[PDB]
């Protein structure tokens, strides 16, 4: 009866397969680099 | 009055001075109108 421990510690490289499954069907996104760091403080000009 | 909204975001800006050669070439021009008579006038 150990068998079934024995064989589902073996068979796990198709865990790899069912995850490249739900990732093909997986809505997929991308981000872009945020600009970081103290923005320099610049404001308006002296106008009259 | 007394209202004001928001359109967008904060934006990213810079102050940067571009120095930049320019010549200039105009020609001027005269519109040199005759007004009435004889023609003597201006």
């Amino acid at each position: 009866a150990s068998l079934i421990y024995r064989q589902l510690l073996t068979n796990s490289y198709t865990v790899d397969l069912s995850d490249e499954i739900q990732e093909i069907g997986s809505t997929k996104s991308q981000n872009v680099t945020i600009n970081p760091g103290p923005f320099a403080q610049t404001g308006y000009a002296p106008v009259n | 009055a007394n209202e004001d909204i928001v359109i967008s975001k904060t934006s990213l800006w810079k102050e940067m001075q571009y120095n930049r050669d320019i010549t200039i070439r105009f020609k001027f021009a005269n519109t040199i109108i005759k007004s009435g008579g004889l023609g003597y006038k201006w």
